[PDB]
């Protein structure tokens, strides 16, 4: 069957954590698709058009993590474009129904799973035209045409599920000149609840055409990840990293253990480094390297302890035999 | 717009076959565009400040007449050449389109 | 005189040479104080706190002093301002000039090695003409003024104002080294 | 059984002089590949990702010769690709499938040792994106091949020729893949997003460091210089080489069994004269090599020129048996002490 | 005066002095003032941030001027990074010499026919007010003269006492007398 739209948050919430209100902005807005997709698209009936979702974040908030396990509950095929992987100059057109070919490689090249999937680009604040006219073009109906999987191949996109996102960096500024007294007086508004309240005016300010903010009706603010989130993004998740270096340690015969405050630490260098959760694997790797190495040479081992020494200073982990 | 005149009116085209670029080193296809109606489309923001600029032109001092000074829709309904022209457009392609809706 | 153009390459931009500091958190002070060099001052401190608020401010002062009022102008903008605004004596700092390099925020105020500072209480903030009564007016005025100031000054220095009293009767002129231990500035910068 | 990551690079030491975080990576990612694959009890939610390798670092650091020296360590089915001959399927040149197709023939064509193998990609900075083509009618050469590669580094089935003349399907999954290349517009790309600098009396004011520099690259940079982020993203482990220092170059100019100074003493072997080289000149070698800025292939240069005005004497002289090159043969136009 | 406009092949329009500021050419011409003094610090902080191991060019064409003004470009000189070379153009003539004479030691020029002069302080201010306000204020001349005679014995590598001897009245020189006394290093001719 389908899922609704509480039981898809069920499932999400599992794999992000945060974002509540992108969280079911996103799965009313599936729901729906999926269920358009469903109508008797015959006869006298309505012809019904799709809903698309502009996710508005900073970076590591889970935008694409979001899209993905739309994508993974709903059985549908899912890639992820790039804004700024789409040049200024040449054919703009055909390396926008690339992403067709990418879209038709995930699923055996078959059009009618294909033609009802999902499709999320990045950095869509990075191309504040020609991009956005393309971008525009192909959101909307049309049939593109791609090389075959070895004659061309036909799709129309009408009936895919568009997810733009990015960064708006400098939107705050753009609302807070219309919503606050002043920015430079001396008793005047000096510095995502505002990102909550964007209008179209001020993503057209931003440099977003108009007529791509028609087609992205629905807009979903995410919220920058706390230094407590991402802990939990570090022990919670189905795909946890210490789940995963716990398996890597776990099929030999140690057992890998981290510290309260070794997790705080860690998620606090994440934060300080303005990616979110994004850097959360890079540290880790470093840390437990310690081991690793030394891991295959130690013997007697039975379990390791990581403490917040190791993530803050150049401590070793406590090998305990 | 020079490259649309010819293709505009009656010209026999040589396309692509739905595969790669327009290149010298390329198999072609003839298409004759004689009978191949174009509907040209698009907002010419600027156009209704031209319109207001003819119709509405007067003049300045003490011996000139001055001319009474109608929004987008009004202007658009009285557009003309005149006015595509200093706007942008060549006058053989307004020459190849004769119907202004 | 002639301001130099530069390029700021981020495409290009084309500044004059101060408006290329400002852009560098850099205001300057140079010359008198008036009513109009310290509102630029004071322009200069709203902009930029607007543009970054957690980001030190750097106020190069080379100024023989000035009004009173058009100095308190710009110490109010420093005080009342979110960034540390961090002061830098080049050449000389007197009178109200002494009084704004003071003003800095305290462990971020410095001097030049070869700098003059001098510090000394007011001369006539106006004229003291008219009637006796009109001239008793603008003298109480002028006391409270010297009080304020040097009371202010006491502050900034960590000193009596029993100190301040005596060292601002006549032209205190001191050198970066003296500023320094008097409480003025607190270091010297060399390299 | 498996060669432990001390044991790896206890190996790698004998041929890759240097580069001491990057053997540490390269061992502990292939222990890890292969311990997974041995205990695919990972079959849990926990998707540990196939932990492919990127090898950036400067030319004449040492990439080639590490994914040699763990190639015959290793034992497992091992290929080494050139993206320079990589094509797209329909053009002139070796589709992705040819790197399949070797490592098949590596194995005997047991398809079974190499779908659990390595491959590994010289020079994968040459099929960068770029905008569209003076060279046009498709930039076959760039993204297509990156399209073609990712295909196969992520889990999928190739097609190859049978072991004699019936494909064969080899699927990927479990094969490891290990790209390497001297990033050349990484530095600026990375100067770009850094090296803010700043101006005043209380600022910090300042040849790019592309040591540290490469030493902090972030994904986004490589898709600046023309790679898929796709492609990034299956490349989680990232090992960079520093340039090679004095001491590194010297023990290269010596210690190795087809060092340049064993090289030359072989030439000279040819003939009857010794050759005998300062420790001083051996510092000024490596000195001047480093100022080349080619890694330990500037080394040879210097050696070259510094022993051509006598080379071209060699078999003139007669009744010379030892030359020796001190340091003002190097620093100064100098002639090495001939012994008669 | 009309300042020339230059143009630059990279096209960017200069007029004539920022185009000399790109190739770190900084010019003090005239009298020493808050505002021309302040220029050449302008300058000088500046051309450190382009570029802070770069030769900075500083060309003298001054009769001298304040002695604050002319030791907020001296403190500059000596604060920041890259070399300081000074060219004496015309004359160099009180701060003017003092400001040649501050110059990286080594790049300290001067042109074949220009003039170096070197003498004591003048007024820095002037001594009204009563008795005691004149002490304060010769006082803190004093305390000028001495610095400047300090800071130009060490400039020249000479005693303390041959500057006092040698500023007391205007004492013009050469530019190979100035040389000889240690204000510049070398004299320029082709
Ligand atoms: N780390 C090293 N240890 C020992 N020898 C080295 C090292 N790096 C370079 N060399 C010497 O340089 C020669 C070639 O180096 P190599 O081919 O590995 O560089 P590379 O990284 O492949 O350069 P490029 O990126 O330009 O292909 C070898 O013969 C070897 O003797
Ligand atoms: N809210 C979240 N919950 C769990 N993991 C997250 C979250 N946000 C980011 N991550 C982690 O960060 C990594 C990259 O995040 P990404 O999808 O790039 O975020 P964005 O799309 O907002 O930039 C992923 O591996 C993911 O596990
Ligand atoms: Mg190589």
């Amino acid at each position: 069957k389908l899922p609704t739209p509480a039981e898809i948050v069920a499932n999400l919430n599992d794999h992000v954590i945060g974002q509540e209100q992108a969280k079911k902005a996103l799965a009313v807005s599936v729901y729906n698709h999926y269920k358009r997709l469903r109508h008797p698209k015959a006869g006298a009936n309505v012809e019904l058009s799709k809903s698309n979702i502009l996710l508005i974040g900073p970076t590591g908030s889970g935008k694409t993590l979001l899209a993905q396990s739309l994508a993974r509950k709903l059985d549908v095929p899912f890639v992820m474009a790039d804004a700024t992987t789409l040049t200024e100059a040449g054919y703009v057109g055909e390396d926008v129904e690339q992403i067709i070919t990418k879209l038709l490689g995930k699923c055996d090249f078959d059009v009618e799973k294909a033609q009802r999937g999902i499709v999320y680009i990045d950095q869509i604040d990075k191309i504040s035209e020609g991009v956005q006219q393309a971008l525009l073009k192909l959101i909307e109906g049309t049939v593109a045409s791609v090389p075959p999987q070895g004659e061309f191949i036909n799709v129309d996109t009408t009936n895919i599920l568009f997810i733009c996102g990015g960064a708006f960096a400098g939107l705050e500024k753009v609302i807070r000149q219309r919503t606050e007294k002043g920015g430079i007086g001396f008793g005047a508004s000096v510095h995502t609840k505002l990102f909550g309240i964007v209008e179209p005016e001020d993503l057209i300010k931003f440099g977003l055409i108009p007529e791509l903010i028609g087609r992205l009706p629905v807009i979903a603010t995410l919220e920058i990840l706390d230094e407590d989130a991402l802990i939990n993004i570090l022990t919670e998740p189905k795909n946890a990293l210490v789940k995963q270096y716990q398996a890597l340690f776990g099929m030999e015969n140690v057992e890998l253990e981290f510290e309260e405050g070794a997790l705080r630490s860690i998620a606090r260098q994440a934060m300080e480094r303005k990616t979110g959760a994004r850097g959360l694997r890079s540290i880790v790797e470093r840390c437990l390297l310690d081991t690793m190495y030394r891991l295959p040479d130690l013997k007697g081992l039975k379990k390791v302890v990581v403490g917040k020494a190791v993530i803050e200073e150049g401590r070793e982990p406590e090998l305990v035999f | 717009q020079q490259a649309l005149l010819k293709l505009i009116e009656g010209t026999v085209a040589s396309v692509p076959p739905q595969g790669g670029r327009k290149h010298p080193n390329q198999e072609f296809i003839n298409v004759d565009t004689t009978n191949i109606l174009f509907i040209c489309g698009g907002a010419f923001a600027g156009l209704e400040k031209v319109i207001r600029q003819r119709t509405e032109k007067g003049g300045i001092g003490f011996g000139a007449s001055v001319h009474s000074k109608a929004d987008i829709t009004k202007l658009f309904g009285i557009v003309e050449p005149e006015d595509l022209i200093k706007f942008g457009l060549i006058p053989e392609l307004i020459g190849r389109l004769p119907v202004i809706a | 005189y002639l301001v130099p153009t530069v390029i700021e390459q981020s495409g290009e931009r084309a500044f004059d040479i101060y408006s290329r500091l400002l852009k560098e958190r850099i205001v300057f002070l140079v010359g008198p104080v008036t009513d109009e060099s310290a509102n630029l001052v004071v322009a200069q401190l709203l902009f930029l706190e607007s543009e970054n608020p957690d980001k030190d401010i750097f106020f190069y002062i080379n100024s023989p002093g000035g009004s009173v009022t058009a100095g308190m102008s710009i110490y109010d903008t420093m005080n009342f301002i979110k960034p540390d605004v961090s002061t830098l004596c080049l050449g000389q700092a007197a009178s109200m000039g002494a009084f704004l390099l003071s003003a800095g925020e305290k462990g971020k105020r410095f001097a030049l090695p070869n700098s003059r500072i001098m510090i000394h209480q007011p001369l006539i903030s106006g004229g003291l003409g008219g009637q006796a009564s009109d001239i008793e007016i603008h003298a109480r005025e002028l006391l409270k003024i010297k009080e304020k100031l040097n009371r202010l000054m006491a502050k900034h220095c960590d000193r009596d104002l029993a100190d301040l009293e005596r060292d601002t009767d006549r032209d205190n002129f001191m050198s970066a080294e003296e500023a320094k231990e008097y409480g003025l500035i607190d270091q010297i910068l060399e390299n």
